[PDB]
């Protein structure tokens, strides 16, 4: 996974 | 002659703009109708070496990209496998996004298992096999 949306 | 070929082509674009349609302009899919924008994500090019989204769907019909509709499902697949792969499920709003892109590809297989012809897809997959040629 990467970091995520929203960050 | 061969413009019965082409006329395989040309209804299975003007089928996919029409399904391409329903799902972009679905509230749940609004997440998907552009590219991911490295300047909000930045680390999504480290992850996904190859980005799709309805946008460009919609650009590759036009294109004549796809000339199956197996094809055209190959990346409906690619927008719902990038956002599984590239999405943590650590909050809500990455569960989200993770069950908005299965609902993607949930809800594109679904209308094509209910509308499409399967002769038809058949033939425009055979025609493809003939032109490999």
């Amino acid at each position: 996974s990467g970091r995520g949306k929203g960050g | 002659l061969e413009e019965q070929e082409e006329d395989t082509f040309r209804e299975l674009r003007i089928f996919l703009r029409n399904v391409t349609h329903r799902l972009a302009i679905d509230k749940r899919f609004r997440v998907f109708t552009k590219p991911v924008d490295p300047d909000e994500v930045p680390d999504y090019v480290t992850v996904i070496k190859q980005p799709m989204d309805l946008s460009s769907v919609i650009s590759k019909i036009d294109l004549h990209k796809y000339l199956t509709v197996k094809d055209y499902l190959r990346d409906i697949d690619l927008i719902c496998s990038n956002a599984l792969e590239y999405n943590p499920d650590r909050d809500p709003g990455d569960r989200l996004i993770r069950h908005r892109a299965c609902a993607l590809r949930d809800t594109a297989y679904a209308i094509i298992k209910e509308e499409l012809d399967e002769d038809f897809e058949q033939l425009a997959e055979e025609i493809q096999e003939s032109r490999k040629k």
